[PDB]
């Protein structure tokens, strides 16, 4: 018999993104080639099958630095990290291939699905 | 607020 | 020119609640009288003006245990912690006074607003 | 997916 606040989840994600922009309570650095991205492990886990597996590992759960596969493009990762914290995906003709490949590696199934749909249309 |  | 995934924020919150239920990456214990509640500082901050202030404090940000004011009712806190992680509020005739008082202390303005509305109707 |  609960009541529900429609905007609650969106408001929570908005505040988590504000914490990310201000580097508050960030507990991991994701290294992608020469580039570094600060984030919250819980948000990464909630969005990605790969980060979910990494941070549930009894040894990796305690690492402050995670290095991604050298094939991963920093821009594709940046676009996906922004999507994790906002629900908004900056999908463009020039980045769609790198975004799909990065989403497949990160195991972000809904992003992979829209990338496949957008590629099929063109 | 709604009835979910 | 971004696209948006409508269910993303709700899915993120659902996964954060799954992490809470399994006690994964929880980094704080909230003590309410004899009762203890494990949670994620970032989720508490995103939902509550009080926790936002506590965990942005350069000294309190590093505490693993937070003791609430002894006037705070553990059931009211439990109902509000569940709401933080689900968007669902178990508001009942028998708990509405304790829920409103706890939401005022925690600075959860939308919960305070619906409690005032529900009390006014009766 | 939508146009926000
Ligand atoms: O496409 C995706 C997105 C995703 C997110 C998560 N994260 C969780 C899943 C569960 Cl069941 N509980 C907790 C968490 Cl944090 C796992 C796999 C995938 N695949
Ligand atoms: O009723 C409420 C709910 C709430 C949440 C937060 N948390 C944040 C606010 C901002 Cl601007 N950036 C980041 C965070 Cl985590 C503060 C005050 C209140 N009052
Ligand atoms: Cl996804
Ligand atoms: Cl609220």
């Amino acid at each position: 018999s609960c009541i529900q606040f429609t905007r609650h989840a969106s408001d929570v994600l908005l505040n988590l993104n504000r914490l990310r922009s201000r580097d508050i309570l960030t507990d991991v650095v994701i290294v992608v080639s020469r580039e570094q991205f600060r984030a919250h492990k819980t948000v990464l886990m909630a969005c990605s099958g790969l980060f979910y597996s990494i941070f549930t590992d009894q040894l990796k759960c305690n690492l402050s630095v995670i290095n991604l596969d050298p094939e991963i493009n920093p821009e594709g990762f940046c676009i996906l990290l922004d999507f994790m914290y906002t629900s908004r995906l900056n999908l463009r003709e020039g980045n769609i291939m790198a975004v799909m490949a990065t989403a497949m590696y990160l195991q972000m199934e809904h992003v992979v699905d829209t990338c496949r749909k957008f590629i099929k249309a063109s | 607020w709604v009835i979910p």
